[PDB]
């Protein structure tokens, strides 16, 4: 059993993934903004995180960077709403890059990878 | 009313009497259609190639009476503005003939194209991107549910509301996106006189069945029931459609919508006020550019603003917001 | 090798010895990072804010040895180019320290932005439109079948191939559209030395399972097995992906695909020839612009052409067509 | 019973409408290009036509104009792949304008209208 924190803007998009990873064999606790994604990581135990970028509060870019400085061995998968080929400077601090398409069979392979 | 030597050293004119036959083919008319007065004199106007409608316009003018100004008419390589004006002979006062006036236009619309369209490229860059993003978002849901519903198999039918409507909310966004994609590709414009309120009602008529659903204390006032305007009916039509559209759910359930058409000496003011959540100082203009809400005004800016002229702005009031525009009766004032 | 008074009246440099500590903080380095040599002397480089990776780059350099040139690195408001160069001390010849060189960059990439991006607006106009059209076309089918399959109800399952794959063919078009929408928003670039063929293979490895499906007489030749190039691996990667991608079905069933990497004194030539239907004189260049077929090269133009430099053109031959590009080993020749 | 000639470019788009109007109560004979759409109208009896614009051969614009000059009382509904608010000069010779969305409940109302 593993527990993941998945963070995104729209309420309709979060509910879609929660029940896609609970199919594979996980439990999803959903967070909304980057300022509440931080609080949902500090006083607990989470082995992975999925993040967007263009969001109210702060940018998922800067958000991931807050997870890196605190927890040195944190697992950061980026999956913003505008995804291509990992091309911004900040993402090299983050671990793996996922491309958002209706295709969910890329993230599954890479969430599975970064847990061994 | 005399002289008629002067008659022919200006722009261009054509007379269609009670069939569609020409009595005077202006000298500048020749210089546009390649043929001289005499070898076209007293001929029918639909007879000419690539031509057509010009007649069909004069036709329904013969039947509806009231004249028209057109703007934007492609004839071959040139764009056009035309002016229709049916008249009568005072000695008879019968239903006599039609005056088609043509303005020398191209060395104009092509030189107010490049101060428009060359700037239309730019926003269709940043926005093309920023909104092209808003595309995938429900795309990944609608496509994603197809890789979600197809392994049950066959649900208790309850997966129809959550399939169609979420597919549907992007679909009319595709619309309200292509509709903005229009805002690049065009540029027809068709000016007519008509009672605004006669339009005002007309719109509400269509919506009715739904406004009737959301038990809405609709309210329409005006200080004048006789209100005419020269403008593109077909089009200032949409404008209404979409204030109304927004002030539909924008006030939503047990919500209220107030329309107001107030006559002013030279110009008219139509306003759609609804109640509920206003919008702040910053968004007074900052919803004008393509930008949507938690809408898609866009076109509706340039429709009033750039097509007819005037303004289409908004304000807060009465714990609600209003959508106001103003266009002079006759655009001939510009 | 002496003097070291001169050392400091130029661009910028930083030394990280066997941990990540600095021995010399160039005077022009100060003039960029706001702090002087002494109050940063012998400190660790990851210790600084908004900084980070610069170290992590030097880190994996300490472990992989081989140096890097970077292009495109946002530090605060300025863009950047950086140069990593690990070295050794000849007296010891051990695994000594790392030289990070920095080129004064912004008063450059921002003044070859406006001769690029200001022209990127334009095509993202006409094309935004012309292709935004290619959006609705399968949209009206995929959306249309949802208003077609939902009244049977529940078909003998045979409505899955004709639902998913037609939904799927627009989906990867959405990809190969967003992918082109990228071509606006960026501009990272990461140059490394590596054996090209070591890449060449690598790609085919991934495709394999499918090429194995369409029983393909694949064929790869080269006159050299030792072929290195300074360039963005991660990226000249895609390039291959998508020649290959096309020359996959482009020759399709019982079809053949020939890859060729030929060493030339200063530059390399990789070519993907397939058989079947060539393309005529007109499309030698006219597939370069966003334009698709009965594809979507686009990016793949500017990748070779504008990013690294060189060319990515094509020709007919042997009752088939080839996809060729050429980039010098060291981009330092420009 | 009524018979309609529906013309468009892609093979996948024609097969979709044929079986949408055969649901309402019609029979569809499909044509491909504007030069073959003309031949499918001359020596027969067709009470309606649906046309695109951007096509090989000639433009659906000019295509509709060929149907108007020959048959004075012809029924021309335009429905090009890029549809908005009837805004080109040629379309006023054509009768009614349809907007292409996955929504098929606009054309049905307007095909039904122009047959009385």
């Amino acid at each position: 059993m593993k527990r993941i924190l998945v963070v995104d803007d729209e309420p309709n998009i979060r509910e879609l993934l929660k029940e896609e990873l609970q199919e594979e064999g996980y439990e999803i606790d959903t967070a909304e903004n980057g300022e509440e994604a931080l609080k949902k990581f500090f006083s607990g135990n989470y082995d992975l995180v999925i993040l967007d970028i263009e969001m109210p509060g702060i940018s998922g870019l800067e958000v991931a960077g807050e997870i890196r400085k605190k927890k040195k061995d944190a697992k950061i998968i980026l999956l913003t709403a505008y995804s291509h080929y990992r091309s911004d400077m900040s993402s090299w601090a983050a671990d793996e890059y996922v491309v958002k398409s209706f295709n969910f069979d890329e993230l599954k392979e890479k969430v599975k990878k970064l847990l061994s | 009313f005399s002289e008629s030597i002067l008659e022919s050293l200006e722009t261009a004119i054509i007379t269609l009497s009670k069939d569609g036959r020409i009595t005077e083919w202006n000298k500048k008319a020749e210089q546009l259609f390649g043929l001289k007065k005499e070898n076209v004199l007293g001929r029918r106007l639909k007879d000419l190639p690539d031509f057509e409608e010009i007649g069909s316009v004069a036709e329904s003018v013969f039947e509806n009476k009231e004249p028209v100004f057109l703007n934007f008419y492609k004839f071959g390589e040139r764009y056009f503005n035309i002016r229709f004006s049916p008249f009568r002979n005072a000695k008879t006062q019968l239903l006599e003939g039609v005056i088609i006036t043509i303005d020398d236009v191209t060395e104009l619309y092509k030189y107010e194209e490049e101060r428009k369209r060359r700037e239309r490229l730019s926003i269709l860059g940043e926005m093309t991107a920023r909104v092209a993003h808003e595309i995938r978002n429900p795309i990944t849901i609608i496509g994603g549910f197809i890789m979600r519903m197809k392994k049950h198999l066959d649900d208790p039918e309850t997966l129809k509301k959550y399939i169609n409507i979420i597919t549907n909310e992007l679909s009319r966004l595709e619309t309200i996106v292509k509709e903005i994609l229009e805002y690049s590709k065009e540029r027809v414009l068709e000016f007519t006189e008509f009672n605004l309120n006669e339009l005002i009602r007309e719109v509400y008529v269509l919506f009715e069945e739904k406004i009737r659903k959301m038990n809405i204390d609709f309210c329409f006032e005006t200080d004048n029931e006789d209100l005419r305007v020269e403008a593109d009916r077909t089009r200032i039509k949409q404008v209404l459609i979409n204030l109304v559209q927004n002030a539909i759910e924008a006030t939503g359930e047990n919500g209220k919508i107030k329309i107001t058409s107030e006559d002013m000496y030279t110009k008219v003011r139509v306003s759609v006020w609804n109640s509920g959540p206003p919008i702040p100082e910053e968004l007074k203009e900052k919803i004008f550019s393509p930008f949507f809400t938690t809408l898609g005004l866009s076109i509706c800016r340039k429709i009033i603003e750039d097509e007819h002229g005037g303004k289409i702005w908004t304000e807060n009031r009465e714990n609600g917001v209003v959508f106001i525009f103003e266009i002079p009766k006759t655009p001939e004032k510009r």
